[PDB]
């Protein structure tokens, strides 16, 4: 569900709201298991997709748009930074890049293992999304949306905590702070 | 096949060049905030 | 449909050949290292 | 000593010390659904196989000739 | 080959679940009264010569491939008088327990699963004449062959369905060569609401609501040797789904499924009488029958054969059967074989079938 007319993560465009949503975009990536196509003659991608301007719910006809696909080396720098954000080295007690690298803080150590411990307040300190910040540092970063709640727009919230439609439900769902919660009982369920 | 649809091992796309390497339609050549200016809200899921 | 009413629907199959690119970016002329797969909707004016 | 894991529709066997011969992959209803001769290996991936119907059954050869087999839930 | 194969909900349920009817080509519904008397004809659990009965019995799946996929069955029952009796039985399907072992570590705490589908239900029999008897059997039928993933919802679908049986069995009549005796019934099986596997009620599929009718003779000679030939016929309750067409191309046939989907299962059953554009000789396709044979040596030694037949176009399950029998002192053993005469694999090829029933009480005397 692309919403092109609202800003995503880690978006600190002053003006958003006055550009074309067209020109706008919307993106996931994805690691390949099998990375040799020749020897596994991988011939074409294959999908089926419902038209979107047919059914009860369509889309106006002149929502017009493109869906491009990528295949090769695709750079992992979501936030790109020339840094490795892993938040599982993050904490109050944690070595930070010395000067904050222009997206938030990033662990200064090396990563061993991609897991958190099970301390609900390192948790906590922890599972605060790619920029590093627990969306209370976040406005001096993104500046432009500081007045708002999640000026990193990058919070968390289970679809069964959410109010609406099953698409509003799932508006936040794929938020990278506080997707991670200890208790599975938490009100914001973590998914991950 | 190999079926490509788990949300779960989908994640947070960079941000894409649109042509070639030196097309910067997305900013996705800059080295500074504006390198997510363009980027607009996605959800990818699977309906519970 | 749940709510009792009916809809049409109208799915759409789609056949990309890998070997036939529209474009490249960067520095890539086979396909022995395909790590990495994106996609990322554009164009579009409202929710879709 | 065997142990077959699956992690993201792929099907990972590891059997220590001995040596697999070969791999026969049968969704339950008698059907082979993936078969390799020419394993020859401790630790074998087979990562040219996905069909998502759950329930699979492995049986590996082994060099000395015992037949071992493993029931799993491709996931 | 098979065309326009019968969709119902639970198949597991017409499975032949004892040696004993499985060695007779899979009948049961006009044989001597026994323990596994549930699944075919409840009625006859009036007839039982034992005051009460327990049994277990085994058929497995896949042999060759793997072991622990089986079918299994325990039957009891117990006839309070001489005319009436209780039974309940539980048939269980199951692979087995199934380790979700994920990453290689040796020691990860894995999540075991165990795959299966059980029924279990009781039935009461009442003999209204010397030799006629009915019987009501209430079942509860639960799936939960799924595995829950990130995806999959694993939670059990159930059902409940009733059952009405009955019985006759005449008294010992002499012939010129032998005294023989006669035996019929008929079950109409798994009567209830559609089972949601998907628990929608858009997406029901039918419970396979069965009718079996059934006729059965015994020869009796020297009072010790009996042969008994019994004949079986089967019918499922639930509508033929529509095929080629019978109202664009497809357009037809989505509203034909749609039409065919729409359709109660109380009014499934009569719609099973018909629902198809052929007459009676091309309705009667949809019959399966089975013949049997069961000689008796001493009422402790018994050999069994039969022959079971589907119809090609639905199916396609057609077999002979060899079955034996031995009587201890109150310990019984069934075994049965299936010979396949069938274009498609039938599952149970090369698997032998194992019951056992314990006999205990007080006797009853036959009519």
């Amino acid at each position: 569900t692309y919403y092109p007319g609202e800003r995503g993560p880690y978006n600190n465009n002053p003006s958003f709201g006055a550009s074309n949503p067209s020109a706008n975009f919307g993106g996931i990536m994805r690691a390949l298991n099998s990375t040799n196509f020749e020897q596994g003659n991988v011939e074409y991608i294959q999908f089926w997709v419902l038209d979107p301007y047919v059914g009860n719910g369509e889309s106006p006809a002149t929502n017009a748009g493109k869906i491009y696909f990528n295949l090769g080396e695709i750079s992992e720098d979501v936030l790109k930074d020339g840094r490795k954000q892993y938040e599982n080295g993050l904490g109050p007690d944690q070595v930070m890049v010395n000067p904050q690298p222009l997206w938030g803080d990033v662990p200064a150590s090396q990563s061993l293992i991609y897991a958190f411990d099970t301390n609900p307040d390192n948790r906590k300190n922890q599972d605060v999304g790619l920029d590093g910040l627990p969306s209370s540092r976040e406005g001096s970063i993104y500046t432009n949306y500081a007045g708002e709640a999640d000026p990193a727009g990058d919070d968390y919230t289970y679809y069964l905590n959410a109010d609406g439609g099953v698409l509003e439900r799932y508006k936040n769902y794929n938020g990278t702070e506080g997707n991670s919660a200890v208790s599975i009982n938490d009100p914001n369920r973590g998914s991950t | 096949t190999i079926d490509m649809r788990s949300a779960y091992a989908w994640s947070l796309a960079s941000t894409p060049f649109i042509t070639s390497i030196n097309d910067n339609t997305f900013n996705a050549n800059s080295n500074t905030l504006e390198y997510g200016f363009k980027r607009a809200k996605l959800s990818w899921y699977t309906i519970d | 449909l749940p709510n009792g009413g009916t809809t049409n629907a109208r799915w759409i199959q789609f056949k990309i050949p890998v070997s036939q690119p529209q474009n490249t970016i960067g520095n890539i002329t086979d396909f022995r290292s395909i790590r990495f797969m994106r996609m990322f909707m554009t164009g579009f004016n409202s929710q879709m | 000593s065997f142990y077959v894991s699956v992690k993201d529709k792929t099907i990972k066997l590891n059997s220590t010390e001995d040596v697999m011969r070969e791999v026969s992959i049968f969704d339950i209803s008698g059907k082979l659904l993936y078969n390799n001769k020419k394993v020859e290996n401790t630790e074998f991936q087979v990562s040219n196989f996905q069909s998502g119907n759950q329930v699979l059954i492995v049986k590996v050869t082994l060099d000395n000739g015992n037949i071992i087999t493993k029931k799993i839930v491709f996931n | 080959d098979i065309e326009r194969p019968i969709t119902t909900g639970v198949p597991f349920l017409l499975v032949a679940a004892d040696a004993r009817a499985a060695g007779l080509g899979d009948q049961g519904v006009a044989t001597s009264s026994d323990v596994f008397s549930q699944q075919w004809n409840p009625a006859k659990y009036a007839f039982a010569e034992d005051a009460q009965g327990l049994s277990i019995s085994y058929t497995p799946y896949l042999t060759d491939l793997a072991n622990d996929i089986s079918l299994g069955q325990v039957t009891y029952y117990n006839k309070i008088n001489d005319r009436s009796a209780f039974a309940g039985s539980f048939r269980y399907f199951g692979f087995g327990g199934i380790e979700l072992r994920q990453t290689g570590d040796p020691n990860e705490p894995t999540r075991e699963v165990n795959p299966n589908e059980f029924a279990l239900d009781g039935s009461y029999s009442l003999k209204l004449s010397e030799t006629f008897s009915m019987a009501v059997a209430a079942r509860y039928i639960r799936s939960n062959l799924k595995v829950a993933t990130e995806e999959i919802d694993a939670s059990a679908a159930g059902s409940f369905a009733v059952d009405v049986a009955g019985f006759y069995q005449s008294e010992e009549i002499a012939y010129s060569d032998f005294n023989g005796r006669w035996r019929a019934g008929f079950n109409i099986q798994n009567l209830g609401p559609k089972i949601s596997y998907d628990h929608d009620d858009l997406s029901a599929n039918f419970l396979p609501a069965n009718l079996r009718v059934g006729g059965g003779f015994d020869f009796i000679f020297d009072d010790y040797n009996k042969l008994g030939v019994s004949l079986e016929l089967t019918k499922l309750l639930v509508p033929t789904p529509p095929g080629p067409g019978t109202p664009s191309q497809s357009q037809a046939d989505e509203a034909n499924y749609k039409k065919y989907k729409d359709i109660g299962w109380v009014s499934g059953i009569f719609k099973s009488f018909g629902d198809a554009p052929g007459g009676f000789s091309e309705e009667l396709k949809e019959i399966t029958y089975s013949a049997a044979a069961e000689y008796m040596y001493q009422d402790a030694f018994a050999m069994r054969l039969g022959y079971y037949h589907e119809s090609p176009m639905k199916g396609a399950k057609q077999f002979f059967s060899l079955g034996a029998g031995f009587k201890y002192s109150m310990i019984k053993v069934d075994v049965s074989y299936l010979f396949s005469a069938s274009k498609v694999k039938n599952p149970l090829e090369n698997t032998l079938r194992f019951s056992l029933t314990f006999n205990f009480g007080d006797k009853y005397e036959t009519y």
